[PDB]
């Protein structure tokens, strides 16, 4: 009966095509049902990718239009994935799978790894807490840590719906002109802090850290500040 | 100052866009202009850069081979030409100037940044496409500890009706994956009859008669009413 | 010839020299500009790649010179005369030339010649004119605060230095920035702070911005700063620093230089080109016409290029000013003199304290 069996390059760079090969035996991939990817991010969620069917037509998931192909070699009864312009989130770990009514039978999966070089130009930005009840009067204080050093490099920003971002605080510690004085920023190290010193209702907004050490800008995921 | 965006539009998967962000106000030869997106819903993210006075660009890896920044200096114009779009690019452009200075001394690095003036952006969608969405599955009681021969249940929450197209997964602390119940209740081939599946419409659920080793495991659900199919979060079963 | 050049350069320019020398050679000569071209230089050089010629300001060339990617180079007691003999002190390290003064940059001061059609020749003046400004609702100067470059030339002025040079070298271990004179000279600044005539947050963004909207009579900035001040419409003149207690004040110098790489086939060519093609009065021209280079280092050239007296005021302060060491104990001078700065200004430390604990 039916056996799948991934294999392919473990390891992709950011903005390179991801190959994976579905060797089938057993049966034939002409003679009926549906060829699929699947793939399982790290933190353990199931994304349904794509297929091809038994007749070559093709069904992929509208969150990967336009950079996904799935295509098969007939003769060698193997049927293909490739993904193009990959980011750090397409790391994981990637499945095929025979389709009728579920996915009855599946490979046993490959681990797929995008990941840069990248060294010194690779900097993330992690801002906590992601989310902030407040009220007006409170000290609010927002934390970012950098993935390396930036030195003085960060910046932040204030951002209301529908509206474009405002510029806070430049260097870390300078208040830009026309902000409030109750807007402080300072550094610890790879440590960024945001200081309102105390809050105001028309304060109430996302704030997002940012730094430009490296040529690779990066923002934060942001804070959201919310009244009750 | 002002920063003015234009060239948005829905476009199909896989299309084209240019986008421009026409400046006044400031010396644009002696600037950096910025371009920073937004997907409905979520966080700024910095997308592509271009110094007017070195002529140095600079992507994210994210848009890396697929945008081109580009300015032209008599115009006070910038311009990002995006190719192979997909539903991960659908966002609000905005086109920002870089103020700083450089280092004179090694190692010339950039002092005082900051994005001061920021347009007011312009939407790109890209549409979804002729496909359908989403369905979410809710799963839960995810990883409760049980004891070796109790009776569990795991259960999955549809956000719409599914007509009772609803499997289930066991996925082992290896890897391996292997398919449990399709269409609510049937066994498939193999699968030990202590499994069983109820439900209709929205809700549905699969039992576990008595508790074995071997079902230590991660358990899926699955949608298959509509494309594109879409999976539960994954219960996770441990043992007390 | 391959030749790397900073994108912000006359690098057409310079392509248009490389084509006279093939037509008078036969040597094609390719000029490029990669992107953190300073970075890339010594990774590929170690290898025994990259360009025959790399262009950048002297600092980095210390760096490159200790690890032997520089040749060292061979001009004439003639050849050397025809550029300033300060500028052949910027390019030297452990003694031996390393690389051929281009051009010479330096801060100057600034101001508006509408508020201050005369401005002060001495920093002592400045306290009197802020007041004279305050009842007109502006100020007399402001300029970065925050970073020892833009600070120094007032401290240097009388006495201070970040490292003795003497014959070709720097003596690491005798540093002057907490001898009297850089005392004399920070206190001078504190002071300014203390009467309220300058702001301790001043920084370049918010004195730039003061500047070109008319609201300051004077700022002290670099060649880079004046295309926005054309843009500002402010009608201004630069000219040489204030002296202060009668000396000069002394800005750090950096020299646009030209080395060679030591794993280059075509040293010999690489000399022909530089001597006697780009550092002629024609070969300037051509890469200045493309993309200025403010005040150069051969002396025919400059005599021409300081018609217009902002180029004058350059060199004239970079002839009174310190040429920056190219050592990478530098390094912990930026840092130290910076916290030292920032201590005095505030008042956490007295100028005494805070020097002290920067020689250290």
């Amino acid at each position: 009966q039916v056996q799948l069996k991934e294999s392919g390059p473990g390891l992709v760079r950011p903005s390179q095509s991801l190959s994976l090969t579905c060797s089938v035996t057993g049966y034939s991939i002409t003679s009926g049902y549906y060829w699929n990817w699947i793939r399982q991010f790290p933190g353990n969620k199931l994304e349904w990718m794509g297929y091809i069917s038994y007749d070559g037509s093709n069904n992929y998931n509208p969150s990967l239009k336009g950079r996904i192909s799935i295509t098969r070699d007939t003769s060698k009864n193997q049927f293909f994935l490739k993904l193009n312009s990959v980011t750090t989130d397409d790391t994981a770990t990637y499945y095929c799978a025979r389709a009728y009514i579920g996915f009855a039978y599946w490979g046993q999966g490959t681990l797929v790894t995008v990941s840069s070089g990248g060294g010194g130009s690779d900097i993330q930005m992690t801002q906590s807490p992601s989310s902030l009840s407040a009220s007006v009067g409170d000290r609010v204080t927002i934390t970012c840590r950098a993935s390396q050093s930036v030195s003085s490099a960060v910046a932040w920003y204030q951002q209301k719906p529908g509206k474009a971002p405002k510029l806070l605080i430049y260097s870390a510690s300078s208040l830009y002109s026309g902000v409030p004085s109750r807007f402080s920023g300072s550094r610890s190290g790879t440590d960024f802090t945001l200081t309102i010193s105390s809050l105001q209702p028309e304060d109430f907004a996302t704030y997002y850290c940012q730094q430009s050490s490296s040529s690779l800008i990066t923002f934060g995921q942001g804070t959201k500040v919310e009244i009750k | 100052v002002q920063l003015v965006e234009s060239g948005g539009g829905l476009v199909q998967p896989g299309g084209s866009l240019r986008l421009s962000c026409a400046a006044s106000g400031f010396n644009f030869s002696s600037s950096s202009i910025h371009w920073v997106r937004q997907a409905p819903g979520k966080g700024l993210e910095w997308v592509a850069s271009i110094s007017s006075s070195s002529g140095s660009t600079s992507y994210a890896d994210s848009v890396k081979g697929r945008f081109t920044i580009s300015a032209d200096t008599s115009k006070n114009t910038a311009y990002l030409q995006m190719n192979s779009l997909t539903a991960e690019d659908t966002a609000v452009y905005y086109c920002a100037r870089g103020y700083y200075y450089t280092g004179l001394w090694y190692p010339y690095a950039m002092y005082e940044f900051g994005m001061d003036y920021w347009g007011q952006g312009t939407l790109v969608t890209v549409s979804s496409g002729g496909g359908g969405s989403d369905i979410q599955l809710t799963q839960s009681t995810s990883s409760l500890p049980a004891s070796l021969g109790d009776r569990v249940t795991i259960s999955c929450r549809a956000g719409q009706d599914i007509s009772n197209h609803l499997n289930w997964y066991q996925q082992k602390p290896d890897g391996t994956v292997k398919l449990l119940i399709y269409y609510t209740s049937r066994l498939h081939s193999g699968v030990p009859s202590r499994f069983s599946g109820s439900g209709s419409g929205t809700d549905y659920s699969l039992t576990i008669s008595n508790l074995e080793q071997e079902d230590i495991a991660t358990y899926f659900c699955q949608q298959g009413n509509t494309l594109p199919w879409t999976f539960g979060g994954g219960s996770k079963l441990e043992i007390k | 010839l391959v030749i790397w050049i900073n994108g912000d350069k006359g690098y057409n320019g310079l392509a248009e020299v490389g084509k006279k020398f093939e037509k008078d050679t036969g040597i094609k000569v390719t000029v490029e500009h990669p992107d953190k071209l300073e970075e890339k230089f010594p990774q590929v050089a170690a290898t025994g790649d990259g360009p025959d010629i790399i262009f950048w300001a002297h600092d980095r060339f210390g760096g490159y010179a200790q690890s032997g990617l520089l040749a060292e180079i061979t001009p004439d007691k003639a050849f050397q005369d025809k550029l300033y003999p300060f500028t052949w002190d910027a390019v030297r390290y452990n003694g031996k030339l390393i690389a051929y003064p281009i051009a010479v940059e330096a801060l100057s001061l600034i101001y508006n010649k509408d508020l201050l059609p005369n401005p002060p020749k001495t920093w002592e003046e400045i306290p009197a004119l802020d007041k004279e400004l305050k009842a007109k609702g502006k100020s007399a100067l402001m300029f970065n605060l925050q970073e020892p470059y833009f600070t120094w030339p007032l401290i240097a002025a009388d006495g201070g230095y970040a490292f003795k040079y003497e014959n070709g070298k720097y003596d690491i271990k005798d540093v002057g920035v907490d001898n009297a004179g850089a005392k004399a000279g920070l206190t001078f600044l504190v002071d300014l702070i203390k009467n309220k005539h300058m702001n301790a947050d001043t920084d370049y963004s918010i004195a730039e911005a003061a500047f070109n909207k008319g609201e300051t009579a004077m700022t002290i900035n670099g060649p880079w700063a004046w295309s926005n001040i054309d843009t500002s419409k402010v009608n201004y003149g630069v000219t040489v620093l204030p002296t202060f207690k009668g000396q000069p004040s002394k800005p750090f110098v950096g020299v646009l230089s030209a080395g060679i790489n030591a794993a280059s086939p075509n040293k010999e060519l690489a000399k022909e080109f530089l001597e006697n093609y780009l550092l002629t009065d024609e070969g300037l021209e051509a890469v200045n016409k493309d993309k200025p280079l403010g005040a150069v280092a051969l002396k025919s050239y400059e005599e021409e290029l300081a018609k217009d007296p902002r180029i004058a005021a350059t060199m004239e302060n970079a002839q009174k000013g310190e040429i920056m060491p190219n050592i990478p104990q530098m390094s912990a001078f930026w840092y130290a003199v910076r916290t030292a700065v920032i201590n005095a200004a505030s008042g956490r430390q007295t100028v005494d304290e805070a020097l002290k604990d920067a020689q250290t």
